[PDB]
């Protein structure tokens, strides 16, 4: 039964999701202030 | 590009809408050129007019006159 | 009959078009991302 990996990960996911260890947020900070709208870094912000 | 034979007063809803993306915003400006289906030559016309329309003036204060 | 090249090309043209070897698409990638609009390259994009 090679679906048993789907069981053991599902048990281990239930420990992580109950530990309240990582919570998302709706704010992006991939770039510092005034670098996204900079024309010189347009080749870099289109890859990130 | 876009249907010339008369007064063609400056409203031009390609040109003002494309500049409000070009001036403040543009890294997206690859994406709405194929929303025009602007060809590579047609793309070259508009960009030279956007870069010259960056001396003057503001998108934030609207005014319209006709030539 | 020096029009005989017009036949032998047309037999060979009908072979290539029947093989479906090159299909033209309507997307142009002559330039990389955001060098098209970049002022210094205005002399280069007109030549291409």
């Amino acid at each position: 039964y090679p679906r048993l990996e789907g069981i053991i990960v599902q048990i281990n996911t239930g420990y992580v999701a109950s530990a309240n260890v990582i919570r998302p947020v709706s704010e992006k900070r991939y770039f510092p202030e005034n670098l996204e709208q900079n024309q010189s870094a347009a080749r870099l912000v289109s890859a990130v | 590009i876009r249907g010339n034979y008369h007064k063609f007063s400056y409203d031009d809803p390609v040109f003002k809408q494309g500049y409000k993306i070009y001036k403040s915003d543009a890294t997206l400006l690859n994406d709405f050129f194929t929303a025009i289906s602007a060809g590579p030559k047609e793309q070259g016309i508009l960009l030279r007019a956007f870069a010259y329309y960056s001396l003057y003036g503001n998108v934030e204060y609207h005014y319209v006159l006709s030539p």
